[PDB]
RNA sequence: AGGUUCGAAGACGAUCAGAUACCGUCGUAGUUCCGACCAUAAACGAUGCCGACCGGCGAUGCGGCGGCGUUAUUCCCAUGACCCGCCGGGCAGCUUCCGGGAAACCAAAGUCUUUGGGUUCCGGGGGGAGUAUGGUUGCAAAGCUGAAACUUAAAGGAAUUGAC
RNA sequence: UCAAAGUUUAGG
């Protein structure tokens, strides 16, 4: 579902923000 | 029409119109018919310029007269006022009637049993007699029609402003159209009256 | 229709609505040429010759034919001053 | 495709309406949407009406009537058959049944 | 719970009665034998069935006319009873009733004949919304 | 609608300019991108040395091995 | 807003001709309008009109005759250089036989044919056929 | 329909138009020469007064100016006849 | 043998109407396919543009029936474009030919600039469209030929239009709609009201009037 | 600051093969008020804004104008509530071969190959992707801007017959 | 005046 794929993507972006802030 | 001297109003004709009440039209005025109206009274009933009625009635005659074989003026009533009048008109005039339940495509289908290809139609109430009117636009068929205030003037080439609602006025109009197609051309004086009674043409709502 | 020589051409010359100069087509099957009879004057009584008017298929279906016809008559002195 | 000119929701000149909780599902609905029966109804009904007429003290007496405005949501309205479906033509007839 | 007559009966019955109305009557077995002579009906069952409906229309006819049939005497009777002419109603004695709006109508066309003028009716409010 | 008037030229010609990028074939041919991704550095052919014969397997509706060469 | 007057006038008379009118009333008026309409008259496309003076902009009522197919207007008023006029009339009129391109000039408002005669380019305005 | 004398419209169908949409934009209004009962000075009021019109002697009030035409004070007759 | 079951047809059979130009003039519909074949005996040739096979789904597999786009024309002022659908293609084609015949129409033709000889191209730039596919014809000078797509080229030839520049837009690929568009274009070639017309008409009798004494057949 | 109700989270009860769900019982944040952020929604008429023209019909909301009769109030006046009109501009409706449209439909989505009133924003097979990347805004959640390699012959709309 | 009912060759 589109809406949930957005949530998926916004959570995964959130994980990427978090990985990169380790450097 | 040329209400010029011979074929003018006269008192006796107007008094018949008034009795039938062909002047006393309806409540719903269509913007095409505005042309043919004096006023609206109290309550809400329009009144129909009886001169204007005459003129249009005369025109229709000159169209039916120009039809060189009378039998190829078709004449139609779908309603149960005109069915008798259109039949008596056709007898008087020498026309061909189509009284009642007009079969879709009498003017189309080469194939059909009841195939006819007339040069003119003469409708009663164009609101009800609507299938033939539309078929009169697949064949190149001009038209006469006894129109009330409401009656919309789709396809009708020459409208006669009447009280097509009341059976009396309907009958009266048919009998008038007969007189003048007879008088123009045929075996009637104009100075003398006509042997035929207008009561002949009226619909009989089961009485006896 | 004529070519530069003055010699006419073109396999016919269409009718053209009396009420709109609008050329009535080869296959406009809702058209009308309407003959309206004249009279002798002294007696009424249909007098041989006609008055004719063609109308385009469009005008009819527009619902404007009877007014237009009524207007054409009263130009040509068939009808007599409705007012 | 757009099923209805209306959008089944007689709005037009507003751009917001107060909701209504449906009197069955408890669903939320726009007020301008939502099927609405008003039900006046004799309290006692056909069965016992004569039994109670007999055994009322007050002579003659006109009973009462029970007055309820429902608010059926679409889902529930169709289920309970307050409103059936219709053919594309018969959809455009906003007179009530008699 | 079953026996309707087919179109292949109904038609034959109708067409028989049009022509031989006179021969046919109310009793069944009488016209059952009439059906044999005037019509080459193949099966005896079909004959028997046509006749049976033929009675049934005879019964109907003997009590006003039927829609889908042309009896010659009834049509002649219809012609006599729709070419009636009384002493006339479109004259409407002396004194035809008229409104001031239909009076002035006549003044525009120049008239002043025997016709009573009367209105009162204040614009009521026509139908209800 | 369109800018249409008479001293517009700039708006007109600049709007076209900005949009041309939304074309697919044009962005291919104007962002260097694809010439970078070309093994054949914008070239009609390329000489190269074979380093393994590799069977490729065809896409479903056809079944067949396609015998390619790793260059 | 009411940005170009000519362009709505011609559009008004083209809409009228389309629905089969006999006369048509174009509201804000101008020299240019009256000069354009007169050009259309000189080649028999529209009949004799008249220009009602209110003590303001003015109005104009124009009697048609169903000869006028389309009467349009080219915004912007591009500046045609007589060389370029051939191209225009190729991609603007329907044929090399009838139709006109009315362009205003030093010499005055006129159709292209008068401008070619007078050997005078100038700004385009519109076209009719 | 299909034919209307736009330049010669009848007065029954010019009064039933808007003050701007008439062939020549006119006004719908008038000045009136208001009498009143006691003070003999005849004022000259405008139909749509908007001011509360006090007399020339300044005893009475003539018009209570509403939204539309102004409301004249009971016994206060008046005449259009001008222009 | 032809037993005409129309009024018009009876006249044509009695050699009363001398040309189908007379039938066109009064917009009297040609109903009977014999009239047209009689008047255009020879010259009239039928070219089957395409046979599109349609189909539609039954519980029992699918019904498939064919559709024959026939054009017809004298290469000399008259063209038709009949369509007919039948369960077997020859029947569709026979019916298609008859339907083309019933809708042949008189194409106007024009000159380009200098108005000399016989008209060869189209009059004004007429167009005609149908269901997306728009066809624009453009009058073109002598010896150009018909600069056009296959379908119109075949119909325009049949009309008898030696020279024409053409445009189209839309799903030209729908052969039927593309033929039907090109047909509407050359239909309109007469109904463009040029100054060449403008002259106030005459008005004549129409065969139904003229021969009403013959039609009451004696 | 407040916390009745409901109620994400959570906890049990059920239902189910499983149910971390739908049903039931609780219940935190929130749900409310005040004071600061946030700037997005199917924020939809999925329809930019101003300007013109182009068919009917009845209705309704505001203002104005005109009209015979009602209710009345008290005896007229002023009324206000009805009644029948017209005007201006509102929300909408039905209606038609206006004319469009791939259509469903739209008096606008019309006046477009007979193409030009003005002007803004904006799209260019489907995916990758509103991703990465920088820049920027935010306390944050996020927002604005915004690619590419690589992939792929279709994806999509409307409508028809079937089957379900 | 609403229990539960998931799936369906690679082999044309
Ligand atoms: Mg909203
Ligand atoms: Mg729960
Ligand atoms: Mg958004
Ligand atoms: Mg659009
Ligand atoms: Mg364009
Ligand atoms: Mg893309």
């Amino acid at each position: 579902r589109a809406k949930w794929r957005k949530k998926r993507m916004r959570r995964l972006k959130r994980k990427r923000r978090k990985m990169r802030q380790r450097s | 029409s040329g209400a010029l001297d011979v074929l003018q109003m006269k008192e006796e004709d107007v008094l018949k119109f008034l009795a039938a009440g062909t002047h006393l039209g309806g409540t719903n005025l269509d913007f095409q018919m505005e042309q043919y109206i004096y006023k609206r009274k109290s309550d809400g009933i329009y009144i129909i310029n009886l001169k204007r009625t005459w003129e249009k009635l005369l025109l229709a005659a000159r169209a039916i007269v120009a039809i060189e074989n009378p039998a190829d003026v078709s004449v139609i009533s779908s309603r149960n006022t005109g069915q008798r009048a259109v039949l008596k008109f056709a007898a008087a005039t020498g026309a061909t009637p189509i009284a009642g339940r007009f079969t879709p495509g009498t003017f189309t289908n080469q194939i059909q049993a009841a195939f006819r290809e007339p040069r003119l139609l003469v409708v009663t109430d164009p609101r009800a007699d609507h299938q033939p009117l539309t078929e009169a636009s697949y064949v190149n068929l001009p038209t006469i029609a006894l129109c009330n205030t409401d009656s919309p003037l789709r396809y009708v080439d020459i409208a006669i402003p009447c009280n097509n609602k009341g059976a009396h006025s309907v009958g009266l109009m048919w009998w008038m159209l007969a007189r003048e197609v007879l008088r123009m051309r045929g075996t009637i004086s104009r100075e003398h009256p006509w042997e035929v009674m207008p009561d002949l043409y009226f619909y009989r709502d089961p009485e006896e | 229709m004529q070519n530069d020589a003055g010699e006419f051409v073109d396999l016919y010359v269409p009718r053209k609505c009396s009420a709109s100069n609008r050329i009535i087509g080869a296959k406009d099957h809702a058209s009308i040429p309407m003959n309206v009879a004249e009279v002798d004057k002294v007696t009424g009584r249909f007098n041989g010759q006609f008055k004719t008017y063609a109308i385009c298929g469009a005008i009819r279906r527009m619902g404007e034919s009877d007014d237009s016809i009524l207007r054409l008559a009263k130009a040509h002195g068939i009808v007599s001053q409705n007012f | 495709t757009k099923k209805r000119r209306n959008n089944g929701r007689a709005k037009k000149g507003r751009g917001h309406v107060q909701p209504i909780r449906c009197t069955n599902c408890a669903r939320c609905v726009p007020k301008d949407k939502a099927i609405k029966k008003f039900v006046i109804r004799n309290i006692v009904e056909a069965a016992a009406v004569r039994d109670i007429s007999e055994a009322s003290v007050f002579d003659a007496y006109v009973l009462p009537k029970l007055y309820v405005k429902l608010h059926y949501c679409v889902s529930c309205a169709i289920h309970s058959k307050v409103v059936r479906n219709r053919s594309r033509e018969a959809r455009k007839d906003r007179t009530p049944p008699p | 719970m079953g026996r309707v007559r087919t179109k292949t009966v109904k038609k034959a019955a109708r067409v028989i009665i049009e022509k031989y109305y006179t021969r046919l009557g109310n009793d069944f077995h009488t016209n059952k034998r009439v059906c044999e002579e005037i019509a080459i009906i193949p099966s005896k069952k079909l004959r028997n069935k046509i006749a049976g409906y033929v009675t049934h229309l005879m019964k109907r006819i003997q009590r006003g006319p039927v829609r889908g049939i042309s009896i010659k005497l009834q049509e002649e009777e219809r012609e006599r009873r729709d070419n009636y002419v009384p002493e006339v109603s479109a004259l409407d004695q002396e004194i035809i009733e008229v409104d001031p709006d239909t009076k002035e109508m006549l003044k525009l066309l120049d008239f002043g004949s025997l016709s009573n003028l009367q209105v009162t009716q204040p614009t009521v409010g026509m139908n209800f919304k | 609608g369109k800018c249409r008037g008479l001293r517009t030229a700039r708006k007109l010609r600049s709007h076209r300019r900005d949009q041309k990028w939304h074309d697919k074939q044009y962005k291919k041919a104007h962002l260097g991108t694809a010439l970078k991704a070309n093994p054949f550095g914008g070239a009609s052919h390329a000489k190269g040395i074979v380093l393994e014969k590799v069977g490729v397997e065809a896409k479903q509706p056809n079944s067949a091995i396609r015998k390619c060469v790793r260059v | 807003v009411r940005m170009n007057v000519l362009a709505d006038a011609l559009k008004s008379i083209n809409n009228a001709e389309k629905r089969g009118k006999r006369q048509v009333l174009i509201r804000p008026c101008s020299k240019v309008i009256v000069r354009f309409l007169t050009v259309m008259m000189k080649h028999g496309y529209i009949g004799e009109f008249e220009i009602i003076d209110d003590h303001r902009a003015g109005k104009i009522v124009v009697n048609l005759t169903g000869r006028l197919n389309k009467c349009g207007v080219i915004s912007p008023r591009f500046d045609v250089q007589l060389k370029d006029l051939e191209k225009w009339q190729n991609n603007l009129l329907p044929s090399r036989q009838f139709g006109f391109i009315v362009l205003t000039t030093s010499a005055g408002i006129m159709d292209h044919e008068e401008a070619r005669r007078k050997h005078t380019g100038g700004k385009i305005l519109g076209f009719f056929f | 329909p299909l034919a209307k004398d736009l330049l010669h419209p009848s007065p029954e169908e010019e009064k039933r138009k808007h003050k701007k949409k008439r062939l020549v934009q006119s006004p719908n209004s008038y000045f009136m020469d208001v009498k009143c009962p006691g003070c003999y000075k005849i004022t000259t009021v405008f139909s749509h007064a908007q001011t509360v019109v006090l007399c020339v002697g300044c005893s009475t009030v003539l018009c209570q100016p509403t939204g539309g035409k102004a409301r004249l004070t009971e016994g206060c007759s008046f005449r259009r006849k001008q222009h | 043998e032809w037993l005409p079951v129309t009024k018009l047809g009876r006249l044509v059979k009695d050699v009363k109407i001398k040309s189908l130009e007379e039938i066109y003039l009064f917009s009297l519909p040609i109903k009977e396919s014999e009239i047209i074949d009689f008047f255009l005996g020879a010259a009239l040739k039928d070219e089957v543009l395409k046979i599109m096979p349609v189909q539609k789904q039954t519980r029992a597999a699918q019904r498939t029936r064919f559709k024959a786009f026939v054009a017809i024309g004298d290469y000399n002022g008259h063209v038709g474009l009949g369509v007919k659908c039948s369960k077997e293609v020859a029947t569709a084609i026979r019916g298609a030919i008859i339907l083309a015949k019933l809708s042949i129409v008189p194409v106007r033709r024009g000159y380009w600039g200098n108005k000399i000889g016989k008209p060869h191209t189209v009059p004004c730039k007429v167009t005609g469209r149908c269901g997306s596919v728009l066809v624009r014809l453009i009058p073109a000078p002598r010896g150009t030929g018909i600069v056009s797509a296959p379908v119109p080229k075949k119909l325009l030839l049949m009309a008898g239009i030696d020279d024409c520049y053409t445009s189209a837009w839309g799903c030209t690929a729908t052969l039927g709609n593309f033929a039907k568009a090109t047909f509407d274009a050359i239909s309109k070639t007469y109904s463009y009201l040029t100054p060449d017309l403008w002259k106030e008409t005459v008005f004549t009798k129409s065969p139904y009037q003229e021969f009403t004494d013959h039609l009451v057949k004696t």
